[PDB]
């Protein structure tokens, strides 16, 4: 699966997924905490295969 | 010269220092746009934040370009050097050296462009301190805007200098009666000389008490006038109040 | 004499992934290797918009009193006309309140040089969201992943902004009963510049 | 008592895990020393974990935690809890360098190293019960809160001196723990009550460091060390940084402490692997298999590893 | 298939989209494309049937609040939110349809409060200045106070230096003698940086 | 200048039309022709080109924005001295005469 | 004479020691002796901010 990874001094911690348009942008911004404001996003259209 | 009025302004200054000191730390507690507009610490911290982020740039991309292999077998020159004859690698290294040099020419040009614009900008800020700080400005709002300057505490920050403009603030408005002018004996027109000052009459003739003073238009400092403070004209118009010699 | 200076600029909005990927699951997961540049550009454009927006808000000011005196009826006419320059007072629209349109002069320069049907008249994107008919480039470039930010201010706002600023010079006391004659302030300035005798 | 303390945490029904930590033993089991910092063999380091649910006044709870070695550039914490009810139990929690004094209030010179705004500033709801305590523990970069749900946060600093502006409580009214004790927690009842909280004696560290609960969504429960977990990379090495990528971390089933492979146990990518899928169960065919290692000698001695190809070719380790 | 999201395969132009009918008319031409090269509207011969396709994907602008999304801005009425109000130029999506009173995030003349409600921001009151008068009355200021305003400026920038040869030659000897062909760019940069630094 | 601002966006789709060393710009279709390897090469080419173009875009756009922030700094200057007030600096605004 | 109140407060809050602002000793890079961060590397790249 896909997720964000944090490595520190050859140690790994705080690994977060992206299964959320909120989370997708979060990993699209590689920040645990984002900044409130306007951000443009598309229409998620993976409803039907 | 009551010696208290400037004291009254003092705790205003001290109370302002408390809010300013408070506003330095934790801007996002109860911030308001009216407290985040121009001439606000938030606007100030915005500027300082963006410039520090700005300076923290324009070097990583340099590492990026040199990392690349562009139209060549490998970025390791010695590898092909060891793995190949001379002429073909020569073609690729020419490409490669041309690529790096072209990137850095663009880089040095844009950097010197920032250099040119900041030279102009640096010049402008240089005056700002001279006038507003080193001297006393007579301009209305030049230092900051829309106020009457007192002084400004100027300090520094990483690689820059900052202004805090201490400015007087109007709160009350004195409503007074204005006089157009004086004419006496229909011969002598007693008139103003310095436009900044203005004659006037506090109160009216309701109970035979017309207090003729002169003060600045901008500031409210009533005081009795003097004849030498005025000028005389030989022509009169209806705008002048009629008086007699005994009333002089 | 004549002078002019432009004030602000039209912002733009784009999404990197959509701009590059037209709905491509494999491509987006492919391009996942490099994204920091996209973060930088969006941040720049977003932070910009904010910074210029707040400063223009600080630039603007309001004075309803000057609006009171704006109309010709609310000006003590003294020889001078100021007809084609003073903003027109229009009827009560669906809003129900008397509002103001632009004066003759700027409307003249607009309808001559400012071409109608350009980007100035902001387009509601719904029309092509339904589509249903041949459109112009703007929705296609929206399809490209581009949208043009609405203007931060309005001409009317500036119209009455300019009107308020210019009309502010006829004030006397707080809520003066009648506007002082323009000529009166003129000789005020005249004596200031040089005390008149005659 | 301990039942309500640990029932708050949510977990899948079939779970048994060893837990280590500064668990309470007595209401006022006094400390064996008078030390507040941690060093070699750190046991009597003051209050590693405090737990209080009682008050003699009832006005409220004020808590302040810092470090007496005085590293003022660090961070401080205050908790202001309104001891009224359950919804009102919401406490204002502030992790920020505080304009505080070593004395618990403004009566001396102030520490003003508060360059940073804050690290946390929010109000967290709490609740009241006789056998539901609220408390805080610290362990290295780990900070754990027993209040409603566990709160775990990561930061690099030292906190050694605890105090409260509200001491209107008895010694037994707060439980201060300083030694990390180990207990194996078993729950299969599918309810708030676990099977037992029996103390753990052996394999506790390994069991704690390796055994976790499989979520219904197959996600990783927090706090897990991932001590032997490493980034899937076909080349290169990164000491530090952040990145998003594809990794074999989704789980279909979980097994631990196997005891049947010695009898020729077989596994296939098709069949969902059978056994005690510790945690939730996913009806998804496996995509990869991860293995923990304790002693390779068993593998070296009788580890019979043979792999098969699509052409029938086999390779025996 | 018509007016549905489907896999189109048209004259060597393939993809996913929704087709729509249009009533245009042209005696010649059968396909019509976009600036980018994609084809939106087209006609077929025997019936003159003109069709326009649309992507099965569009963008929108959503607002990050505290630690979540509460407001969404799109072009389609349907949304996962409770309420969607059609504001001029867009659809506003949120579960809070109340009125904004103390906006927390403001863009243009528009702002949003913490609860997510949106609103029109009235213009901020400006500073009041009193123009001079010839006679009659005046509101002279008195009883003044303090206000301190903020200003900053960054003055100088640190310089940097590079040796092109070292940066491009990591110890080779043959490189320099080969590259003797062209070096003047290294000259321009060094002199420029040196003079700039000095 | 209004004619000037009515530009600098048309060129975007132009290179978007243009194909950076590949059989066809249609990423979806070309993806639907052969194996993954070659396609991965070309998609990197096109993304790099377009990102570089917008990096260029950003530079001059912020350049206009930098030069214009100084500009209306001067402009707000102007609206102060002789607009909201009157000064004695001869011909400072206007020039060649006494205001 | 050290810094006054505000500037040192703003200095520490906006800039942390060890950033690009702080001065660096180039002797260790010559020694090596330990893991190297970027700063010696771009020196190895041949770039030098005065
Ligand atoms: C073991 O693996 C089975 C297949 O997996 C592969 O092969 C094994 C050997 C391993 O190597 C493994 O790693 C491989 O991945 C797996 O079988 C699953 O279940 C059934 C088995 O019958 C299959 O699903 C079928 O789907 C079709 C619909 O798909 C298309 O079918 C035709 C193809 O042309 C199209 O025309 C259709 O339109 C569909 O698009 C169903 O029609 C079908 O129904 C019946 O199929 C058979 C036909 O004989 C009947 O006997 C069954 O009883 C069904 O009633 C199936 O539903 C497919 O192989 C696979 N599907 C899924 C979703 O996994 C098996 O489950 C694995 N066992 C274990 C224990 O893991
Ligand atoms: C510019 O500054 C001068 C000098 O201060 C002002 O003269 C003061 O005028 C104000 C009112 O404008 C006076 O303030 C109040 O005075 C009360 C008593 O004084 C008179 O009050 C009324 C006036 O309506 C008279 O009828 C009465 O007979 C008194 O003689 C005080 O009790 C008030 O204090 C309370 O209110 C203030 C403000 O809310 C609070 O801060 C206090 O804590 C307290 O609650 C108040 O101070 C004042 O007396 C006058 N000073 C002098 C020396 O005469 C000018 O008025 C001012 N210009 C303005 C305001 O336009
Ligand atoms: C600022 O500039 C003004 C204009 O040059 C100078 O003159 C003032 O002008 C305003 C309005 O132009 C005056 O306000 C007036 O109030 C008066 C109130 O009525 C008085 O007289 C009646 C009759 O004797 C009394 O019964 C009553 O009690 C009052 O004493 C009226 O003249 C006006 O209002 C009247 O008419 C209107 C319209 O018909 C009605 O709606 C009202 O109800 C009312 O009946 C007018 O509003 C102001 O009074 C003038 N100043 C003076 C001193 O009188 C100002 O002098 C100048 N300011 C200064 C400080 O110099
Ligand atoms: C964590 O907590 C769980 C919950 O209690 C523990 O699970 C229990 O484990 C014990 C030890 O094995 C079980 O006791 C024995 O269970 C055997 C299996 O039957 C049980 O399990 C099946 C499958 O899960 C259930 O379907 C079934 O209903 C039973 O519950 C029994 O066969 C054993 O009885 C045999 O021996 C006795 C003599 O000792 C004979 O008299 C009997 O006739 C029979 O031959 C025995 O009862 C217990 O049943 C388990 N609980 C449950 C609910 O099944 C975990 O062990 C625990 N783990 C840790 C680490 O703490
Ligand atoms: C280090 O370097 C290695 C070497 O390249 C990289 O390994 C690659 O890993 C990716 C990730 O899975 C592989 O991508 C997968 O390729 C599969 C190929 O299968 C086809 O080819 C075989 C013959 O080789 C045929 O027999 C078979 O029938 C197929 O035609 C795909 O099947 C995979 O499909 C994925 O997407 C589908 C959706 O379409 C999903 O349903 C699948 O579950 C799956 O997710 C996938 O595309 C790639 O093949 C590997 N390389 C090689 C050469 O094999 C490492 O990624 C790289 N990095 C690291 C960190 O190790
Ligand atoms: C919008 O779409 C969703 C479903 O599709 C639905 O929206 C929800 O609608 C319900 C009921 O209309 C809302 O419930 C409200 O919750 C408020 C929040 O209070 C919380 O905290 C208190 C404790 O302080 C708890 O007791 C409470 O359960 C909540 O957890 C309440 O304030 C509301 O009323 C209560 O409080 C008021 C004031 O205190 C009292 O006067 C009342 O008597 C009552 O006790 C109410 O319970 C819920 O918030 C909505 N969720 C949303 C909007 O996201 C609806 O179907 C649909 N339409 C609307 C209009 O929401
Ligand atoms: C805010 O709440 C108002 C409540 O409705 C009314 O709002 C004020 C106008 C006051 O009169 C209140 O006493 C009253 O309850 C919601 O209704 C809409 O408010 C707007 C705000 O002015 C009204 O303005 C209209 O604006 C158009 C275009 O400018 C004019 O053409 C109209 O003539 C009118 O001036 C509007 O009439 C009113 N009703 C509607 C739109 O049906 C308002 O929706 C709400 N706002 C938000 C963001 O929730
Ligand atoms: C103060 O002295 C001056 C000096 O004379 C007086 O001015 C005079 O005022 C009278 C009365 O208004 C003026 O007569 C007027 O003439 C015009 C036509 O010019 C007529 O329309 C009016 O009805 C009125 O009759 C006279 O011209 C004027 N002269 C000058 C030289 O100013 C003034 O009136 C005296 N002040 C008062 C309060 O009377
Ligand atoms: C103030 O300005 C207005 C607006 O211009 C003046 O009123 C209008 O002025 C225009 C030209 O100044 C007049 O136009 C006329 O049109 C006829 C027919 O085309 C043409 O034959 C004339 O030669 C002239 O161009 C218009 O009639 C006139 N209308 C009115 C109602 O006045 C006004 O005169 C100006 N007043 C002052 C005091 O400046
Ligand atoms: C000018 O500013 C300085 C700097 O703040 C002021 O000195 C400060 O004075 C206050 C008031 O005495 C001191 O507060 C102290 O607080 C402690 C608790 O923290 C309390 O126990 C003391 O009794 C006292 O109230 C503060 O420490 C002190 N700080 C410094 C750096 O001097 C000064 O008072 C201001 N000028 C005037 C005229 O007030
Ligand atoms: C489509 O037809 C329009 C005629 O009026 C419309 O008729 C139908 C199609 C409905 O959309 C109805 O709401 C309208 O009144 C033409 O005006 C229009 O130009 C035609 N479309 C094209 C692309 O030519
Ligand atoms: C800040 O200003 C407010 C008035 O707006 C005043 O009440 C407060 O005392 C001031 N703060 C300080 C620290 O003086
Ligand atoms: C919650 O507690 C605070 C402080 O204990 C109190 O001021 C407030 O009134 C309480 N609110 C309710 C609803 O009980
Ligand atoms: C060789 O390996 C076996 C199997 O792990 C081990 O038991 C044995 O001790 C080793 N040989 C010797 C001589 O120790």
């Amino acid at each position: 699966v896909d997720a964000l990874i944090e490595v520190q001094g050859t140690a790994i911690q705080r690994i977060l997924y992206c299964d959320d348009p909120v989370s997708q942008l979060k990993c699209s911004q590689v920040a645990f905490d984002l900044d409130d404001g306007f951000y443009p996003f598309s229409s998620r259209n993976l409803l039907s295969h | 010269v009551l010696q208290r009025n400037q004291q009254l302004l003092a705790e205003s200054f001290n109370s302002a220092i408390g809010n300013i000191t408070s506003a330095f730390e934790s801007v996002k507690e109860a911030s308001s746009q009216t407290s985040r507009g121009l001439n606000t610490v938030a606007h100030a911290l915005t500027k300082v934040q963006e410039v520090v982020n700005s300076q923290g740039a324009a070097l990583t991309q340099l590492t990026v370009q040199l990392q690349h292999n562009f139209q060549a077998i490998s970025s390791s020159i010695d590898d092909i050097y060891s793995r190949l004859d001379i002429l073909s690698a020569d073609v690729q290294v020419d490409r490669l050296i041309t690529g790096r040099l072209s990137a850095l020419n663009a880089f040095v040009a844009q950097t010197l462009t920032k250099y040119t614009e900041v030279q102009a900008s640096r010049k402008l800020a240089q005056q700002k301190v001279n006038e507003c700080v080193k001297s006393q400005s007579q301009r209305y709002g030049f230092c900051g805007g829309d106020g009457e300057h007192i002084f400004s505490l100027v300090q520094a920050a990483p690689q820059g200098l900052l202004f805090l403009h201490t400015v007087l603030v109007p709160s009350d408005f004195v409503d007074v009666i204005a006089i157009a002018g004086l004419c006496v004996n229909d011969e002598i027109a007693l008139t103003l000389r310095e436009p900044g000052l203005v004659l006037f009459t506090h109160e009216l003739q309701n109970h035979t008490a017309t207090e003729y003073f002169v003060s600045s238009r901008r500031m409210f400092e009533p005081r009795k006038p003097t004849v030498s403070d005025f000028v005389q004209i030989e022509s009169c118009v209806v705008t002048y109040v009629n008086l007699t010699r005994d009333q002089l | 004499r004549t002078e002019y200076l432009q004030l602000y600029n039209t912002p733009v909005s784009v999404d990197c992934a959509t701009y590059v990927c037209n709905g491509n699951s494999r491509c987006k997961q492919l391009l996942t290797q490099y994204t920091a540049a996209c973060k930088t550009i969006e941040s720049a454009l977003q932070l910009s918009a904010r910074l210029e927006s707040v400063e223009v808000n600080s630039m603007l000011t309001i004075s309803e009193e000057a609006l009171q005196l704006a109309t010709i009826s609310s000006f003590n006419g003294d020889g001078y006309n100021f007809t084609n320059v003073l903003g027109v007072s229009v009827y009560d629209p669906a809003r129900g309140r008397v509002v103001q349109k632009r004066s003759f002069i700027e409307d003249l320069l607009f309808n001559k040089v400012v071409t109608n049907g350009l980007g100035t008249v902001d387009e509601d994107y719904k029309r092509c969201s339904n589509g249903r008919s041949v459109a112009d480039l703007v929705c296609a470039q929206y399809y490209s992943g581009v949208m043009v930010l609405p203007g931060v201010v309005d001409a009317e706002k500036l119209h009455m902004y300019s009107a308020s600023l210019i009309g502010g010079m006829v004030l006397g006391g707080f809520t003066a009963a009648a506007a002082l004659p323009f000529s009166y302030a003129v000789q005020a300035r005249l004596n200031y510049l040089a005390l008149q005798t005659d | 008592n301990f039942r309500r303390f640990f029932s708050k945490f949510n977990v899948q029904a079939p779970a048994v895990v060893v837990l280590g930590g500064y668990l309470p033993i007595g209401e006022n089991q006094g400390v064996n020393s008078t030390w507040y910092c941690a060093g070699q063999h750190p046991t009597a380091s003051g209050v590693h974990g405090i737990f209080v649910s009682h008050i003699r006044g009832g006005h409220g709870f004020e808590i302040g935690i810092s470090q007496e070695p005085f590293d003022p550039s660090g961070y401080q914490l205050y908790l202001h809890k309104a001891t009224n009810g359950n919804t009102n139990a919401t406490a204002r929690l502030r992790i920020c360098q505080f304009p505080s004094i070593k004395t618990l209030g403004p009566t001396a010179n102030n520490d003003v190293t508060i360059g940073r705004n804050c690290l946390f500033n929010k109000a967290i709801p709490a609740h009241m019960s006789e056998h539901s305590v609220v408390g805080i523990t610290w362990d290295n970069d780990r900070v754990t809160v027993f209040s409603d749900k566990i709160y775990y946060f990561y930061f690099k600093n030292d906190w050694s001196r605890v105090a409260t502006k509200c001491y209107n409580s008895g010694g037994c009214a707060m439980q201060y723990v300083y030694e990390p004790t180990y207990y194996m927690l078993n729950v299969t009842s599918a309810g708030e009550d676990g099977i037992s909280y029996q103390p753990c004696t052996a394999n506790c560290i390994g069991y704690a460091a390796n055994v976790f609960a499989t979520e219904p969504n197959g996600h990783i429960p927090e706090g897990f060390s991932f001590n032997n977990w490493f980034l899937l990379s076909n080349d290169s090495t990164l000491v530090h940084g952040k990145v998003v990528s594809n990794q074999p971390l989704l789980v279909n089933c979980l097994l631990a402490i196997p005891k049947i492979y010695g009898l020729g146990q077989f596994f296939s990518f098709n069949q969902t692997i059978d056994g005690v899928c510790n945690g939730a169960a996913v009806q998804r065919a496996p995509e990869a298999l991860r293995f923990n290692i304790n002693d390779t000698s068993v593998i070296l001695a009788e580890g019979s590893i043979v792999l098969h190809t699509a052409l029938g070719t086999n390779f025996s380790f | 298939t018509l007016d549905v999201c489907t896999k189109y395969t048209i004259y060597g132009f393939k993809g996913e989209g929704i087709i729509t009918l249009t009533n245009s008319s042209f005696l010649a031409g059968v396909y019509y494309t976009s600036d980018s090269g994609q084809l939106l509207a087209f006609k077929n011969v025997t019936s003159g049937a003109v069709y326009s396709v649309t992507p099965c994907s569009f963008s929108e602008q959503a607002a990050y609040v505290d630690d979540d999304i509460v407001g969404v801005i799109s072009s389609l009425s349907s949304s996962t939110f409770n309420s969607t109000r059609e504001l001029p130029g867009f659809f506003y999506h949120s579960n809070d349809g109340s009125n904004c009173t103390e906006p927390v995030l403001v863009y243009s003349n528009i702002g949003v409060c913490k609860s997510g409600s949106i609103g029109y921001v009235p213009s901020q009151s400006g500073q009041v200045k009193i123009a001079p008068t010839v006679t009659g009355n005046i509101s002279i200021p008195t009883n003044f106070s303090m206000s301190i305003r903020t200003e900053y400026l960054q003055l100088y920038n640190t310089p940097v230096s590079v040796d092109c040869a070292t940066y491009v030659c990591n110890g080779n000897s043959r490189c320099k003698q080969l590259l003797t062909q062209y070096t003047a760019a290294c000259k321009t940069i060094e002199s420029a940086l040196q003079l700039s630094a000095r």
